[PDB]
């Protein structure tokens, strides 16, 4: 089982993943370099003792039963700190204060972009993660899979619509196009 | 003319035949009222091209103000204020908007019935949609454009909202359709918002716990697939079969015909109109372009 | 922009308390004799602290109600903070294990975070003094939550009637056509 | 229990006896309806019954063609079967001058000793099995047909009659389970009786490659 | 196939070509065979199109 | 399982004995009966259909499954098992199908269309496959049948 | 074929070995039964049977 | 590693089981209460579910308003504090304070009575508030430790702090937006 | 060519070729699919194995080592590709006997 | 087994207008680079980009012959599909 | 027949169940010889099947079992000195499902590949209970590991033969003479019939590839046959039994049971062009050139 | 050409093989009627019987292992340092940057 | 079942150090030496014993009472019951038939 999320705005489009490949819970998104262990991603997202995450996720005894072994490997690591979490996350960044100052606001504005944190506070980034965590773990529960073909989950596009985003493309590239040659003209011509 | 008619509520499919999977070619329930369960087309590209049913709207873009101001009233917890524990009881339920969480609520009945009663007086507009999920107690708003609504008739304590009176009114012309969406005599739903309904079908079938009503059955079928007369006496593969080939029998295409210059064009010397007509026939002023004879 | 520090002192003498780890802990994060500035007055940690989070911007739809037998007395509250314990020292550790070992573009300083740090480091910090429940100061200052006056007065305000007020508190959606 | 292992090793007794009668080697007529309790009483129980001797045999020799050409049969006990043991086998069989030997294992026999079984010498050749495998007879499965062996001349008479090359002819793997039963070596040809849905029959041959 | 539905239209159109009614094959309704009947039989034809 | 196994053992149990009792009714110079009898056209079930009973509308060798939640459509009421609630059709094409049934019926037919539109790769392809196999076997002179070698 | 408007290929051989090839082994009379399990397919069919 | 044994499924004694376990660990050595072997039966771990903190010992309940208030007088009479939380604008205006149509709230309302608490019959509240009500309906249950404090600035250099008590229960308070349909028809 | 706009010829498809193998009729394909599609006619050279032109091999500069074939169009353009993609499929061939 | 020459393939495989066949566009490419990595190297430049052209050339030699191949960097990727030898041998 | 197929329900034995895999993705299982398939069946026979003997207690043995409810509670025994684990065992509700384990039989099983726990660290309390006492290992463990040793009750790794779970109905309808049988749904022909107490000699699976490997390979193409006439019949359609001869013949011919895939073909045959010409052109013609084979026109 | 590449040493150019290995190879090779697919099964067992040797016994030069070590680029392993003693043969390589 | 170090919230672990274990936390020098019983358990797991008596395993569970076929009635098929998952779970029972050519096997 897993669960992901293709949040998308005005901006840019973007996706997540969850994988429970051994026991643990992972997350997997495509701009890091592999999946982490998801207590690692809670601490470094500004919660740090273990029993307020348990807390969120839930206190039923099957639900924290199968959550278990999930921060057992955080804390075979060094890891009890958010600045530990960061480094350990800017140590695991790709690239197509680089160390801490990147790996934050990466984590701020483009991890669930959707849900929005001005004044970094976490707060709502984490209560999201975490019901998305008790969600993929209930769902091993019963086998009622999401089916994507329910039409509660389908958007029809139309004339208006699509030719909008076709006329800002042009508009934009128009405006560039001018700016290129303003800049290019007056100070040597 | 129905060739020409029938493209103009016509939907395509983004899976673009990449291969089989034997998922989004079947026919589901979800699709009742919305499309067309009969006019898709006979071969490779079956059930991935789909036509509109006849009575149907498509919702777009909203305020997103109104509503999460009248939320913040209703009694909804913000979620900042609260640990994460909460949400393990048997007895709160989450809040989303446009699936953005928005909050935690306790007693969600009394929220969904008030808001749904606020709609129906006027105070937020009549294409936002509210539903419950009790398996995972949640509560989803929805506010964005795209998706389709159908109109319905109120039922209350075993009575139909709408009266013989109010249709000899609109027979005499004193009202319109609006009027009725106004006085709160029929209202649009969603898919997901009649997840939740008991849609009797006939006042005849009306029961204790039925909340709406249908305005006619007979406009699930689309506009091509209202040309058969008699569809429910016939096997249903043929009434598919009939679809596809009522877009090339000869006939009129309109009263410039003469005029045109097109590439190819195929006419009838003398059309007759049907023997034995539906009522879609008559709302598309079919009759009037006819194409074949009696025989 | 409201924050608090809160210092807390923790038992040394009881059982519970590891001694051999408290001194290992003080090591790695005082100086093996410095004891200038430290963290710790003495070789074991002497105290934890408490750092706290801003809840919600805007808190006038909150109210501290004081029951009475018979009576309500409400207060408007001047702001909610969310206290946990700091691992600070933790960090404060390893920064000394370290040192032992060893025509410009558009600016986008405003959403940094050392930008906040900075100006919320501009504010002066105030120190507090404390007293606990158990002092009869408690008792004393509780006595200003009992508002006085007459039991029985007709106020001045809430004149709107329930039309004025639903059309208050929902507001037309356009302003001008 | 106490029972089952003798059960087991009653079995295994038959089978490989029953093996040894088809290659074509001596053996007495009295010893093949041996019953469980005959073994019992040629036999001691479990406890007293030593696993690496007490079944060993050897007097089956080709008295077909040559009553001097002797077998040897060997039981170990241990799991997995060390080079040390098949060192002692093999000096034991230096000791008694035979020519080729086997073997039947527990549950299996260390990949050293796996790679040594091949290359022990030209002139010597060990034969292995499992216990599981020789708990029933192949030969008598309902889907098996029957494979007889045919000496050079017959073959020599069959590719004389269809005019073919002997290596025309369809191949039956040199690690089947049947050639193994048979012992077959490369070059030998196995002709086959398979049994009409009729009275009727249908022969075939295959080649061993 | 069981297209019981051409028998009825073509019952339908029969009875009303005759008295110049235009009559209705809506879905889930329509001019119904028992009415179609006696309309067959009052102009003298048999009342089931044989 | 055993709920739905009784359910669909009386349905067809329903189905039979109407479709009996009407071909007992049905008298000689029929035209249904006469292409049945012959062969040349149609069968009895589909006489039963056409006159009697349609059946249980069945999906994949099961009645039809919920598409929404605890429910088939929103006019039935949740948790329900009742025959009609799950496919069941008590009306012949005769007298003509209610808008449920209608429904229904449609959503089990375009399975078969989806069906043969499908089969037109995997048979083709295992085709191929076989007879590149196969293509080169002859029968010889000698009675045998000898590869291209 | 079905006559619903089906259409057909025809080729015409040029040469009297395949004339020749064609008439012997592909003619019609001499393929009445099928070759899977011999059993007859060119037969009478609806509306000879009734 | 042992091959041969001899299995074993006639019935045995159950007291025997429990008389071997308890010789397997009730040979207790709980009296090894030294000094630096002392534990505070207040300083325990916990449950994670903070109502049941109860996970080594020594050897929420369903409620509404109506009955809470009622336990809250009846069987005690001490004073108590509530966290309750009120509708985003009053149904006052502002006190002449010059005017958007500001929000009312009450810290910008005068002192003295401003309303009264109504329980009827069948165990429903309101909050008769001027001409309006307003529903009153029990919020989320609490479970961690909360304290109410006064944070007295007696200087711009330093102040003073007292702690006044620990709160336990919330109150949420909700316009009765039907009654106000059904007063004022549209 | 392909299509009915401009003049056409149906195809003789993958399956046809193997209903016309199981008939067994030998000389009947091969009329359908050489005689009648591009039955064309080229020139090789047996000394080196390779085709030359007219009848004169340039590798060789020989003309006494040559001898003309029959054969599809869509053989020789599939040894003109392959001979470019340094895939040299050299012949040998002998009396017609 | 090393390549250092290529037999450019006759006219009648390859007609007048595709204007002209694709792989007619592919050899100039390649002679075009041949020529600038012959006089560049003549001229006496910078190593390193000596080294890119032979890759360069690498490159476009490999595309010559297929045109699937995947591992391409960004920078120099290949816009728009293309015909190769095994494409136009390979596939229905 | 195979594009005539119509893929037909109520296949299942009349009963729905045993959900096998039947119709063209059989012909496709079987026609392709996977070394793994689905749903692999095995039957065997004792000696009879009704009512009071030495049937059912082999199906006990054979099929599914976790260690499961065999413990009716499960709870630590923490004491100061040290902790180590406990395993109840319901003796009686196993005697009412009479299978052969007891307290030492599980001794046993214990330390097969559990991390080399000694017998000195489990031993037989009872008759009914069984202890293993934990050890640190050092290896990225602690006295606490004992949250990695819960490895016990229903999956981790296990005594005995797996792969073995289950079946349910078929019945019959001829009373003439009464004849029952055993299926099991396993992927281990060899252990089950080699096993006690069953009728060897008559056990059959439909996996052609194990029945290849543990009997040969004419019992591998008498197989063959049988399920390619076992499905055509059963979906009710008739074909020579010479066809289906022949191609079993082409199959196992080689000496192996060659599938009728690209690999398959490749083994089975040589020529060059014929293979670039079925599949996988561009590497045929390449290693052609490299080898400098010469192929003939046959 | 990485196969082939894979087996040739990098100092004397010859095989990495015994002489009694290539006279049973070279009789293996002999025997009539050589067929296409036993070409490939001995291809692929005079790989694995060839890349065991470290050094070729008509000089003694080791040499290393041989891997792509990019698209359309290849690489050898001569001069690699090793967990072992240092090989003298790398020692001097290493030993040669000075400059 | 899990506990939590109240002085800092965080997971904790058993160790020995002295005369008597103790549970600790790492972060914190809290110490709780363990002196009593406790009585509950992650529930551990080892896999499906299947074939571990496959076939005719050791004769001592041989039984007396057994059911009967309702159609046929030849004397071989004494009776037996298994079990479904785990600790908490119900146990199931099949009743199965075998002589041969068929595939009878009730639930
Ligand atoms: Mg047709
Ligand atoms: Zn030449
Ligand atoms: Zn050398
Ligand atoms: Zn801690």
């Amino acid at each position: 089982v897993g669960a992901s999320v293709t949040s998308s705005t005005h901006e840019k489009k973007s996706r997540t993943n969850m994988a429970v490949k051994q026991g643990r819970f992972y997350l997997r998104h495509n701009t890091l370099s592999e999946d982490i262990p998801i207590v690692i991603i809670f601490k470094a997202m500004g919660v740090e003792s273990d029993q307020e995450i348990v807390q969120m996720i839930g206190t039923e005894e099957h639900v924290m039963a199968a959550f278990g072994p999930s921060l057992e490997e955080c804390q075979k690591a060094q890891i009890f700190t958010q600045m530990q979490a960061l480094k350990y996350i800017g140590n695991k960044v790709r690239r197509q204060k680089t160390k801490i100052e990147e790996a934050r606001e990466l984590l701020a504005s483009t991890i669930l972009t959707h849900v929005p944190v001005k004044e970094f506070n976490f707060r709502a980034k984490c209560i999201y993660t975490a019901v998305m965590v008790r969600r993929v773990i209930l769902a091993q529960g019963d086998n009622k899979v999401d089916d994507r073909d329910y039409y509660g989950n389908k958007r029809l596009e139309l004339a208006g619509q699509l030719l909008s985003l076709l006329f800002e493309d042009l508009f934009k590239k128009f405006n560039s196009e001018m700016k290129k040659i303003a800049d290019q003209v007056i100070p040597k011509q | 003319y129905i060739s020409a008619l029938g493209m103009m509520t016509r939907i395509s499919s983004q899976f673009e035949k990449t291969r089989k999977v034997s998922g989004p070619r079947s026919l589901q329930p979800s699709q009742w009222g919305m499309l067309c369960p009969s006019d898709t087309p006979e071969g490779e590209a079956c059930g991935l091209v789909k036509n509109l049913a006849l009575m149907t709207h498509i919702t777009t873009d909203m305020e997103d103000g109104p509503i999460v101001k009248l939320a913040s009233n209703l009694g909804v917890e913000d979620v900042n204020l609260l640990c994460g524990e909460e949400l393990s009881y048997p007895n709160v339920f989450l809040v989303f908007l446009n699936g953005n969480i928005l909050g935690v609520i306790r007693d969600h009945k009394k929220l969904v019935n008030t808001f749904r009663l606020m709609r129906r007086a006027g105070y937020i507009n009549e294409f936002v949609s509210i539903s419950t999920n009790l398996t995972d107690r949640c509560v989803y708003i929805s506010s964005d454009g795209g998706r389709l609504c159908r109109p319905y008739i109120i039922v209350k304590k075993q009575k139909p909202a709408v009266t013989n009176k109010h249709m000899e009114e609109l027979a005499q012309g004193y009202r319109n359709f609006e009027d009725f969406l106004h006085e709160s005599l029929v209202e649009y739903l969603d898919v997901n918002e009649e997840n939740d309904c008991n849609i009797a079908l006939y006042e005849h079938t009306i029961n204790k716990d039925t909340t709406h009503l249908e305005i006619e059955p007979f406009t699930l079928l689309g506009v091509c697939a209202g040309l058969i007369p008699y569809p429910h006496h016939n096997q249903s593969p043929r009434n598919t079969y009939q679809c596809a080939m009522g877009k090339q029998a000869m006939g009129t295409i309109g009263y410039n015909q003469r005029n045109r210059i097109d590439t190819l064009m195929y006419l009838l010397a003398y059309p007759q109109k049907p023997m034995v007509k539906t009522k879609t026939i008559e709302l598309i002023e079919f009759e009037k372009l006819p194409a074949g004879q009696n025989a | 922009q409201q924050k608090v520090e809160l210092e807390m002192a923790i038992d040394t003498l009881n059982p519970n308390y590891c001694r051999s780890k408290g001194e290992q802990i003080a090591l790695n994060v005082d100086g093996a004799c410095a004891d200038e500035t430290s963290t710790y007055s003495s070789k074991l940690m002497d105290k934890q602290t408490f750092c706290s989070s801003q809840t919600t911007s805007n808190t006038s739809r909150y109210a501290a109600a004081l029951y009475r037998q018979g009576e309500l007395h409400l207060t408007p509250l001047h702001g909610i903070l969310q206290l946990r314990p700091s691992f600070s020292y933790l960090d404060k550790a390893d920064a000394k294990h370290r040192e032992r070992e060893a025509e410009q573009a558009r600016q986008r300083r405003v959403q940094s975070y050392e930008f906040l740090q900075k100006k919320h480091a501009e504010e002066p910090w105030v120190h507090l003094h404390y007293y606990g429940l158990r002092d009869s100061r408690s008792e004393h200052e509780r006595q200003y939550l009992l508002c006085p006056g007459s039991s029985g007065v007709e106020n001045t305000e809430l004149v709107k009637s329930p039309s004025e007020y639903l059309m208050m508190l929902m507001p037309p959606s356009q302003e001008e056509e | 229990d106490d029972e089952e292992e003798t059960y087991r090793l009653w079995k295994i007794r038959k089978t490989i006896m029953q093996l040894c009668h088809d290659r074509g080697y001596l053996v007495t007529q009295d010893e093949l309806d041996q019953t469980l309790e005959e073994f019992k009483a040629q036999s001691g129980d479990k406890p007293s019954e030593g696993r690496p001797r007490r079944t060993d045999l050897t007097v089956l020799v080709a008295h077909n063609d040559d009553p001097t050409d002797q077998m040897f049969v060997f039981f170990p006990e241990e799991p997995k079967v060390g080079i040390k043991t098949i060192k002692v086998y093999c000096q034991r069989m230096q000791e008694e001058n035979i020519t080729r030997a086997l073997i039947v294992v527990q549950q299996g026999m260390t990949p050293s000793a796996k790679q040594s079984l091949v290359d022990m010498a030209p002139k010597y050749i060990l034969e292995q099995f499992l216990q599981q495998e020789l708990l029933i007879n192949i030969t008598e499965h309902e889907l098996v047909p029957e494979h007889v062996v045919m000496t050079k001349e017959e073959v020599t008479e069959l590719l004389a009659r269809y005019k073919l090359r002997e290596n025309q002819l369809p191949r039956i793997q040199a690690g089947d389970p049947v050639a193994r039963y048979f012992g077959i070596k490369r070059g030998q040809v196995v002709k086959i009786i398979r049994p009409s849905e009729t009275a009727g029959r249908y022969i075939t041959y295959r080649l061993v490659q | 196939r069981m297209t019981v539905g051409k028998l009825i239209e073509l019952l339908a159109g029969k009875a009303g070509v005759l008295d110049g009614r235009f009559h209705y094959g809506t879905a889930f309704g329509g001019s119904k065979v028992k009415d179609v009947c006696e309309d067959l039989v009052r102009h003298g034809y048999n009342y089931l199109g044989k | 399982e055993t709920l739905e196994a009784l359910i669909l053992k009386e349905l067809s149990v329903i189905r039979d004995h109407a479709g009996s009792a009407c071909l007992r009714e049905l008298d000689k110079s029929n035209s249904p009966l006469t292409m049945a009898l012959c062969g040349s056209k149609g069968s009895f079930i589909n006489i039963s259909q056409m006159i009697a009973c349609v059946g249980q509308q069945a999906i994949s060798g099961s009645r039809v499954p919920d598409g929404f939640e605890n429910r088939s459509l929103p006019h039935f009421e949740k948790h329900s098992k009742l025959p009609a609630a799950k496919g069941f059709v008590a009306n012949s094409f005769y007298s003509g199908l209610t808008p449920t049934e209608f429904f229904f019926h449609t959503m089990a037919g375009r399975e078969g269309l989806v069906d043969t539109a499908v089969k037109t790769a995997e048979t083709g392809y295992m085709q191929r496959r076989l007879v590149k196999s196969l293509e080169d076997l002859c029968s010889q002179y000698d009675l045998t049948v000898r590869s291209s070698t | 074929a079905d006559f619903d408007g089906d259409e057909m290929n025809l080729h015409l051989p040029q040469t009297e070995e395949a004339k020749a090839e064609a008439l012997v082994l592909m003619g019609t009379k001499a393929n009445l039964v099928t070759p899977r399990n011999g059993e007859p397919l060119i037969a009478a069919i609806q509306d000879f049977l009734t | 590693r042992p091959e041969v044994i001899q299995s074993h499924s006639i019935f045995e004694q159950g007291p025997a089981e429990m008389m071997k376990k308890k010789g397997n660990w009730d040979k207790t050595v709980d009296v090894s209460d030294m000094g630096p072997s002392h534990i505070i039966n207040i300083k325990k771990e916990k449950r994670e579910t903070d109502e049941e903190t109860k996970q080594i010992l020594r050897m929420l309940p369903k409620d509404v308003s109506v009955a809470e208030l009622l336990r809250e007088l009846s069987l005690t009479k001490e004073e108590e504090l509530l966290f309750l939380q009120l509708p985003d604008t009053l149904p006052g205006q502002p006190p002449t304070q010059d005017i958007a149509e500001n929000a009312c709230t009450l810290a910008d309302l005068t002192e003295g009575q401003v309303g009264k608490l109504l329980i009827r019959k069948s165990g429903r509240v309101q909050l008769l508030l001027g001409k309006v009500t307003l529903d009153v309906t029990m919020g989320t249950a609490c479970s961690f430790l909360q304290e109410l404090v006064s944070v007295g600035l007696g200087d711009s250099r330093t102040g003073e702090m007292t702690v006044l008590g620990h709160v336990k229960h919330k109150l949420v308070c909700s316009p009765d937006f039907e009654s106000l349909l059904d007063h004022k028809h549209r | 060519t392909e299509g009915r706009s401009r003049d056409g010829g149906l195809r003789l498809g993958e399956m046809e070729r193997d209903c016309l193998i199981g008939y067994g009729a030998s000389m009947l394909l091969l009329e359908r699919l050489m005689i009648s599609s591009d039955a064309f006619e080229v020139d090789v050279c047996g000394q080196c194995g390779l085709l030359g032109y007219s009848g004169w091999c340039h590798y060789c500069k020989s003309s006494c080592h040559v001898s003309s074939l029959r054969i599809p169009y869509a053989c020789k353009l599939l040894f003109q590709e392959l001979q470019s993609m340094n895939i040299i499929p050299r012949l040998k061939l002998s009396k017609y006997n | 087994l090393i390549l250092t020459r290529l037999l450019v393939p006759p006219l009648c495989i390859r007609p007048s207008v595709v204007n002209e066949d694709d792989l007619t566009m592919k050899l100039t490419e390649i002679i075009f680079l041949n020529d600038v990595i012959k006089k560049h190297r003549i001229s006496g430049a910078k190593t390193q980009m000596i080294m890119e052209d032979w890759d360069f050339l690498q490159l476009q030699c490999a595309l010559y012959i297929n045109s699937e191949l995947s591992g391409i960097p960004l920078n120099m990727a290949p816009k728009k599909w293309t015909r190769g030898f095994v494409q136009r041998l390979k596939g229905k | 027949p195979g594009t005539q197929m119509t893929l037909k329900t109520f296949h299942f034995a009349g009963v729905a169940s045993m959900n096998i895999t039947l119709g063209v993705p059989r012909i496709k299982e079987i026609i392709n010889a996977s070394k793994a398939i689905s749903t692999p069946i095995i039957t065997a026979q004792l000696d009879k099947d009704d009512d009071a003997d030495y049937a059912r207690l082999v199906k006990g043995r054979i099929e599914k079992t976790l260690l499961g409810e065999i413990s009716e509670y499960i709870e630590e025994v923490f004491l100061p000195d040290d902790c180590f684990i406990l395993v109840k065992l319901s003796l009686e509700r196993i005697r009412l499902l009479r299978l052969e384990v007891n307290a030492e039989t599980v001794r046993y099983s214990i330390c097969t590949s559990k991390l080399r726990v000694k017998p000195g660290d489990v031993a037989v309390h009872g008759e009914a209970v069984v202890c293993v006492t934990p050890r640190e290992n050092s290896k990225s463990s602690m006295y606490y590991v004992l949250q990695f040793l819960k490895e016990d009750l229903p999956k981790v790794v296990v005594q005995g033969i797996p792969e073995v779970s289950r079946a349910v109905i078929h019945i019959d309808e001829q009373s003439g003479k009464e004849k029952y049988k055993l299926l099991v749904e396993g992927d281990n022909l060899r252990a089950v019939m080699a096993t006690h107490g069953v009728k060897g000699t008559r056990t059959t699976s439909n996996n052609t590839y194990e029945v290849e490997k543990t009997l040969g390979i004419e019992a591998a193409r008498t197989t063959i046959i049988n399920e390619i006439q076992y499905t055509m019949v059963n979906h009710g359609m008739s074909i020579d039994r010479r066809h289906v001869m022949l191609l079993s013949d082409l199959m196992t011919y080689k000496g192996e049971v060659l599938g009728i895939t690209r690999f398959g073909l490749a083994k089975m045959k040589e020529s060059v062009l014929m293979l670039a010409s079925f599949e996988k052109t561009a590497d045929h013609l390449f290693d052609a050139a490299y080898f400098g084979q010469k192929d003939s026109v046959c | 050409v990485i196969g082939i590449l894979q087996m040739i040493c990098k100092t004397c150019c010859h095989i990495m093989l015994s002489q009694e290995e290539k006279k049973q190879f070279l009789d293996y090779l002999k025997r009539p009627g050589l067929t296409y697919l036993q070409k490939r099964g001995l291809k692929k067992k005079i790989s694995d019987k060839c890349r065991k040797k470290n050094i070729c016994h008509h000089c003694g030069a080791f040499n290393g292992t041989v891997k792509k070590c990019g698209l359309l680029k290849i690489i050898h392993e001569k001069y690699k340092t090793n967990k072992k003693v240092v090989d003298p043969i790398v020692s001097n390589f290493l030993q040669s940057f000075e400059t | 079942m899990l506990l939590f170090c109240p002085g800092c919230g965080n997971g904790l672990i058993v160790e020995e150090g002295q005369r008597c274990h103790r549970f600790s936390c790492n972060t914190c020098p809290y110490v709780h030496n363990i002196t009593r019983k406790v009585t509950n358990r992650k529930y551990p797991k080892l896999k499906e014993v299947d074939d571990v008596l496959g076939g005719a395993a050791a004769w001592e569970n041989v039984d007396s009472t057994a059911e009967s076929c309702p159609k046929c009635e030849h004397p071989r098929a004494y009776f037996m019951q298994l079990q479904t998952r785990s600790a908490d779970e119900p146990m199931t029972t099949f009743y199965k038939c075998c002589n041969a050519q068929c595939g009878h096997r009730w639930r």
